[PDB]
């Protein structure tokens, strides 16, 4: 139509529509009157120039208006002038900063000062949770964000698709010299190699790969060769256990686990020319094994073993239990008179039990 | 950790095509806004296009929409930015972004830039 | 125009302590955000905390949530980053950015960048 101000005939989108009273006005009019009540009147003057019909002397509209009007000021303003309206903002209307928000839908960045915990965005009207941030849906009425996001994640069908790789991932693998995590199941070589340190150590029970010579543990027989040293709790040993008896520690403990999915999609790290590249496992799924292969699934079973701090030792025979006191208590066992098999176990299970215990360093849950 | 990684950049004479990659990893692609911004010579940081999660939605700066085109492969976690009729003012920077909903910031992320020239 | 110059990078072992401050000029200081980014290596920028104009509001992203601080002091035009229980995951160049209320734009310039290398 025409400036309301000034009265010069332009087309509606060539000026600018006031959002509290539909006035329109051109850009020079708007711009000289706003930058003029900033620089030579106070904040309350920043009305419309036309009918002056924001009725800023209430509290009421006073934030909602200046949340609306920031938008048009600080694209048709020049700097230090937009900048002397959030100073006068801060000073006269709010004592502190005004609460600035970022839309994650449209990169919208606004002045948001209402009591509600859900904002709409101005530019793409999508409502928001303004402390998560994420899209606000009526289930996250009455429920912390900590709720609302395991609920979403739980309910999402890609995440469920999953499976079971999600839980061996979400298990991490931290470096103990440098700290660094990585989102990667511990998969078939328990030697793994930290990128940030290069050190080396077993991703089961976090006890380092000792390089020629270098391993300092007593009475060692292998000290010339690569190697680490495994509590008897540990992957390294336990993923020679058969599903079957690693099954049967957890169920005499009243440990439950899947057998059936709630090739193999674990996912692992593959070097390519230009880094490293995400190859799902592949490897055949038995029946019985929840989706992953052997080698996934026995981990699978292994963490939960370690979870609970479940003891293989309570399952040794006796021939197991001389090959862990030769290991772990560094002496030959021996029966003692009038011992027959069964006091003969009891006793090296013991002393087992009590001398050594279990993985010092295993993560376990 | 997060990745972004740019590629497509080049020499291009005026009114000529030009089509970026973003090449993501390390964040659950689908579940976060995209974007494009880009730092011309001597000058600031201008945002160029956001895409919503699936691409439901696009949004672009006034001197771009309708010549560049912005759009995402979720299946190949790539970002694309399809720019025809390239301009002089078009020489810049570019960089993907990417979105966020950790409380003062827009984007958490961007990628090392892939230099543009317009003849 | 704007220029940020950053100060303070160096070794530091893990466990350890660092300040690092950015000295800004060319705009109204107290006219915008202020905020922090970073270069990992072989990496882009990754955000690390904004301050509002005044200070009343400070944003961490959840890496760094705890153990940094970030300030500023508007009378000498600086901005502050302390980082404490540093790690060798925060290893990489530090920038010092000028806020923006641009879509899309938390920050318009960043500066030069210095460098932080956790040892070990
Ligand atoms: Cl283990
Ligand atoms: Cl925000
Ligand atoms: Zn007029
Ligand atoms: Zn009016
Ligand atoms: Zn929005
Ligand atoms: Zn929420
Ligand atoms: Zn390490
Ligand atoms: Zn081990
Ligand atoms: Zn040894
Ligand atoms: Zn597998």
């Amino acid at each position: 139509q025409e400036c309301a101000v000034c009265g010069w005939a332009l087309p509606h989108n060539r000026m600018q529509a006031l959002t509290s009273c539909e006035c329109t006005i051109c850009p020079d009019c708007f711009r000289q009157h706003f930058t003029i009540a900033l620089k030579e009147k106070h904040i309350t003057d920043m009305v419309c120039p036309a009918c002056g019909r924001p009725d800023l002397t209430d509290d009421t509209q006073l934030l909602s208006y200046f949340s609306t009007l920031d938008i048009q000021l600080r694209e048709s303003l020049e700097p230090d002038a937009y900048a002397l309206f959030h100073k006068k903002l801060t000073e006269g209307v709010l004592m502190r900063d005004p609460k600035f928000l970022w839309c994650a839908q449209c990169s919208f960045g606004f002045i948001y000062e209402r009591e509600q915990l859900e904002a709409t965005c101005p530019q793409c009207h999508q409502t928001f949770c303004v402390r998560c941030k994420r899209q606000w849906e009526e289930q996250h009425r009455g429920r912390s964000c900590e709720d609302f996001q395991n609920w979403k994640r739980m309910n999402d069908p890609e995440y469920q698709a999953q499976g079971l790789a999600m839980y061996l991932q979400e298990n991490g693998i931290d470096c103990p010299k440098c700290k660094f995590s990585y989102a990667l199941a511990r998969g078939g070589c328990m030697h793994f190699h930290c990128t940030q340190c290069r050190h080396q150590f077993c991703s089961g029970c976090y006890n380092a790969f000792y390089a020629k010579n270098k391993c300092p543990e007593p009475n060692c027989r292998v000290k010339k060769s690569l190697h680490g040293h495994h509590p008897r709790d540990c992957l390294f040993y336990l993923r020679d256990w058969t599903a079957l008896r690693l099954q049967k520690l957890l169920q005499d403990n009243n440990v439950m686990f899947n057998t059936e999915p709630p090739g193999c999609r674990v996912i692992e790290q593959k070097e390519v020319p230009n880094g490293l590249r995400d190859e799902a496992c592949g490897k055949e799924t038995p029946a019985g094994y929840a989706g992953l292969c052997q080698a996934h699934y026995k981990e699978y079973l292994v963490s939960l073993i370690n979870a609970h701090s479940l003891d293989p030792a309570t399952l040794y025979e006796v021939e197991e239990l001389e090959t862990a006191t030769e290991r772990y208590l560094h002496v030959r066992p021996q029966p003692l008179a009038g011992e027959d098999p069964p006091a003969y176990q009891a006793r090296l299970l013991q002393k087992l039990t009590e001398e050594v215990p279990l993985g010092q360093s295993i993560p376990r849950r | 950790e997060v990745q972004l990684l740019e590629s497509g950049g080049g020499l291009v004479q005026p009114g000529g095509s030009l089509r970026l990659s973003c090449a993501a990893s390390g964040f659950t692609f689908r579940g976060y806004s995209m974007a494009w911004v880009r730092q011309a010579p001597g000058k600031g940081l201008e945002w160029v296009s956001t895409i919503s999660p699936i691409g439901t939605y696009t949004y672009y700066a006034d001197s771009v929409k309708g010549r560049f085109t912005i759009s995402r492969d979720n299946s190949k976690n790539t970002l694309y930015l399809q720019m025809n009729s390239l301009r002089a003012e078009d020489t810049a920077v570019y960089y993907c972004a990417k979105g966020s909903y950790s409380r003062g910031t827009p984007f958490d992320y961007w990628g090392q830039g892939t230099l543009v020239t317009v003849s």
